[PDB]
């Protein structure tokens, strides 16, 4: 009724519903669709369904979801310094988990169901792009540790190739995934 | 007693599709009709606006007001503490637009303005903005509209 | 204007007539310079770097009642010719004041 | 505290002030941070000509020692008196005091005018403009503080 | 019953009565009266009366009336943030608002019933008394923008003088409201 | 309970000519009779007191008293908030009048006051603030009553 | 009921008992105990007693428990302004009342019910305990005037005897108070 998610209704459904997905205005004020709260919401069907997802799409599966929940996870405690200091005072270990966060949110959680191909997304395509992101995270964090500017690395033309991936079509997927795989190698590889 | 939570109001948002809201300070402060746009809403705009039915550049107007409007408030209320020569260049304009905006988008008083008398007002408030900070609105409606004076309303009250 | 160091300065100091002493350990320095701070007269007093890093980090006591003198910092007689890390120095300004320690 | 339905709608307009203010304050605090963080970019320019100005004052007397000679350089330090025209003046910054140093630096106010010491008189010009150098470093160096801890009040 | 306004016989006078004259208790306790409530009331007959005021008083006394309204809205709006982080933290604008905001309720707003003279105020008086504060803030206002503190100006004179036109007789007003607007207009002349 | 709004304390008070009411917060600092001044009020006061019945500044000095004590009284809630360092000197003057207030006139113990003591206190007490301030006083009582200390009665 | 205090059957108790003995929930989650509230409690009875502590225990019993709850109410006093500035600001005045504060409250008012010893308490230990705790407030009082630290006479030995005073048996009590206050008088004279 005014929002307030203690309104016995909302207590009551709490109770016996196995998942939850708290939807916010504050992602819809901002043009983010779905507007889901990813901090509030949760599932109790993760752990259950795992041996399908092994047997059925990839053996990492898993620990790659996690991998990228963990990214979400560690993004979320550096806001009580970007909203005391501009981003651009941040060092560079914490501006790459920044920078990769916001990808994440603005290419991986975001999606078009008004689009050709973007509305439906299969198990193996979203695998897919959470392995390209990884790969770019592990490898810019790798050149990092060389010693590099944030600047080359967000130079790289791997970011709209990783960030195209919403738009391909599913039988044109399995060619651009490692195709993208190998050029982001490469360009990595190509780097002090 | 200006509360939303009591029952009358509370049962007529479950009905009615959204609603308009009059604001005490707007009316204490001399401004007629005191409607206060940032509660107000109408949640059936989006399909009775467009090309063939007002204009084309309705929704987006609105929209960019809107937005101008909630900044320079917040910029009014800083002022008082940090003064007004700590603020950038932009925010004065804000601050400006928003005083221009009470008295001439607002106060109309008993006039019987047509759909293209009040576009035209808010494409001259507007105007105060610098271009290129007026994100929600596309580039063509910028050039064909942009640019007009409010002096054809000041001094016309 | 008062400034104790190694008398090696102190001695260009007196020359362009500000107050100068001399300073060679810490306990020496800690006493110079509590009896210069609760000396009254003068405005600025400068204290050095390598016997004593932080000057308002020992008056702290002193410091708290009147607040006219100024305490300042500066570099040392080798230190000179050679500089000294001015951003490591305003790294720790930044982590004592803002209380974050981040800054690039 | 009395329940009515009066005491309520107090209570809850009490709130709405209360997130007002935490969002005021916050803005506060963010046009604080951003003077801050030109102000210690201004000390950081200040504290490298400052010791720039050490470096070539310390040469300066350096070399006047190693050939003038002790005895000629204490001479020298002995004839010139003392100063004590220091302008202290106190001003606002954001709403708090600060002092000021607006030293004189008077001319005609040393000895010694005859110029057969060479490096001993660039030494005492090299010192002045090092005294000079001195409090424009400790000047950006009190505002910096004082915004700080203007900071740390808002938070 | 207990001062609660949400009583019923209190929600059905207010849904057929023109005026309402709220009091309060917090001003009554500090024995400040009539004690009426200025943010809780209301008047409908404003507009009407109009063209009465405009015959048999001034020409000028609407505009007059509504000065004195907006300048207590603005101060209202001001005392969240005096509530909020204090008095000293504001400008010098806003602590003129909120001196003469003061100068308003203690001197035009507050009248004594057992007073000899007080006790009885006609409309002339008013207006004459509401001119004076105008000036006075207007006046006030010019000076601020010359530089001159706020401390200074509220330790002039005149305030006493302001301060205790009440309990002036109607046969001695029309001195005293020109003997004070003379005064008014030479202190910020004569000012620095 | 501490509940004024209760419907036997509101019911008397609507019946009734006043009240007297007790404070516990005046009554754990060791003050008796722990009577609270604002919320207490006389109906018929005006029908007793003045000239000719007790003396003609009662009502004037009975007012300035109760104003006076309300402003302290505010501004310990604003000493509360901000810290009592950043005052102004009128503020610190309204605080101590009222600490005064409370430990001098309210306080008295089992010990029997005539009329003409308590106005002597209230008029000491009203010579701690300055003379422009007391507006509700007349100017000839002013002339006639101000000036007197505290301590060449309780000193 | 949940510790609501208004409720029927409390109100209807304090309209007839003479004496009102309060707990609290605060106190008892960081298990002090009794977890008297001594705030909030009080008793009608205490100025009757005064001719029977005169005459059974000492003369001057009464002034000393005046003493101790005037320091009770001024550590209460300080606590408001101590937790939101901090205590490293205040005054060396007011951090030795602070401490003291903190010594009667976990050195006389705290006692263990399930202790061999500090399960009974005579009105004579009681009364010793209270005199040691006055005696080292008045030297700790005068030796802050000479400048001494406060961090220079937190780290006394002597303070370890007060606090461990409680667990000392009836028995050797008269002996232990006795070596106390000479531990304490020479303490404080040998002290810089």
């Amino acid at each position: 009724p005014g929002g307030d998610m203690s309104e016995p209704v909302t207590q009551s459904t709490l109770r016996i519903v196995g998942a939850f997905w708290r939807l916010d205005a504050s992602l819809a004020f901002r043009r983010h669709f779905p507007a889901i709260n990813w901090n509030g919401s949760y599932s109790l069907f993760t752990s259950a369904l795992d041996p399908w997802y092994r047997e059925n799409v990839a053996e990492d599966y898993p620990e790659l979801r996690d991998a990228i929940s963990e990214l979400l996870q560690r993004e979320a405690g550096l806001q009580e310094i970007v909203q005391l200091v501009g981003p651009d005072a941040l060092q560079d270990a914490e501006r790459l988990v920044i920078e990769v966060g916001r990808i994440i949110r603005e290419d991986f959680l975001q999606q078009n169901a008004y689009h050709e191909v973007d509305a439906y997304c299969s198990m193996k395509k979203a695998y897919g792009i959470m392995k390209m992101i990884l790969a770019f995270y592990k490898e810019a964090e790798a050149a990092i540790k060389r010693g590099v500017s944030i600047d080359e690395i967000l130079q790289l033309p791997v970011l709209e190739r990783i960030g195209r991936a919403r738009y391909v079509s599913e039988e044109e997927f399995p060619a651009y995934f490692e195709e993208a795989m190998k050029e982001i190698q490469g360009a990595f590889k190509a780097l002090a | 007693d200006d509360d939303r939570t009591h029952p009358i109001p509370d049962l007529t948002g479950y009905i009615t599709e959204g609603q308009i809201q009059l604001s005490r300070e707007l009316h204490r402060k001399g401004i007629y009709p005191p409607i206060d746009p940032l509660p107000s809403l109408s949640r059936l705009m989006n399909n009775g606006v467009g090309k063939g039915k007002t204009r084309e550049d309705h929704k987006q107007v609105s929209d960019q007001l809107y937005s101008a409007y909630a900044n320079g408030v917040d910029i009014r209320k800083l002022v008082a503490i940090i003064g007004e020569d700590a603020l950038t260049e932009n925010d004065r304009r804000y601050l400006q637009f928003a005083d221009a905006f009470e008295r001439f988008f607002i106060n109309q008083g008993q006039q019987n303005r047509s759909i293209e008398e009040s576009l035209q007002i808010a494409w001259a408030l507007l105007s105060m903005l610098p271009q290129g900070e007026l994100k929600r609105i596309s580039k063509d409606h910028i050039g064909k509209y942009y640019g007009q004076k409010l002096e054809e309303i000041w001094g016309a009250p | 204007m008062a400034v104790i160091a190694d008398p090696e300065t102190a001695q260009g100091f007196r020359l362009a007539g500000l107050e100068g002493y001399g300073a060679s350990s810490a306990e020496e320095a800690q006493s110079l310079l509590e009896t210069l701070v609760e000396r009254g007269g003068y405005a600025l007093v400068a204290v050095d770097e390598a016997l004593l890093p932080d000057p308002e980090r020992a008056v702290e006591r002193l410091m708290r009642g009147r607040d006219l003198p100024v305490l300042l910092p500066i570099a040392g007689l080798k230190e000179a010719f050679q500089g000294h890390d001015v951003e490591g120095y305003m790294r720790e300004l930044v982590r004592k004041t803002i209380g974050f320690d981040i800054k690039l | 505290v009395s329940p009515t339905r009066m005491n309520l709608l107090q209570r809850r307009g009490q709130l709405r002030l209360a997130q007002k203010g935490v969002d005021l304050l916050k803005k506060k605090r963010d046009a604080l941070v951003a003077e801050f963080f030109g102000l210690v970019r201004e000390a950081m320019e200040a504290r490298k000509a400052l010791d720039q100005a050490a470096k070539e004052a310390y040469a300066a007397l350096l070399l006047a020692q190693a050939f003038d000679g002790p005895e000629v350089v204490a001479g020298a330090a002995l004839g010139v008196p003392p100063l004590e025209g220091v302008e202290a003046e106190v001003e606002n910054v954001w709403g708090s005091k600060v002092p000021r140093l607006k030293a004189t630096f008077p001319d005609g106010a040393l000895l010694s005018p005859v110029g057969t010491p060479a490096y001993t008189l660039e030494a005492s010009r090299a010192f002045r403009r090092y005294a000079e150098a001195l409090i424009r470093v400790a000047n950006t160096e009190t505002r910096l503080k004082k915004i700080g801890e203007e900071i740390k009040k808002t938070t």
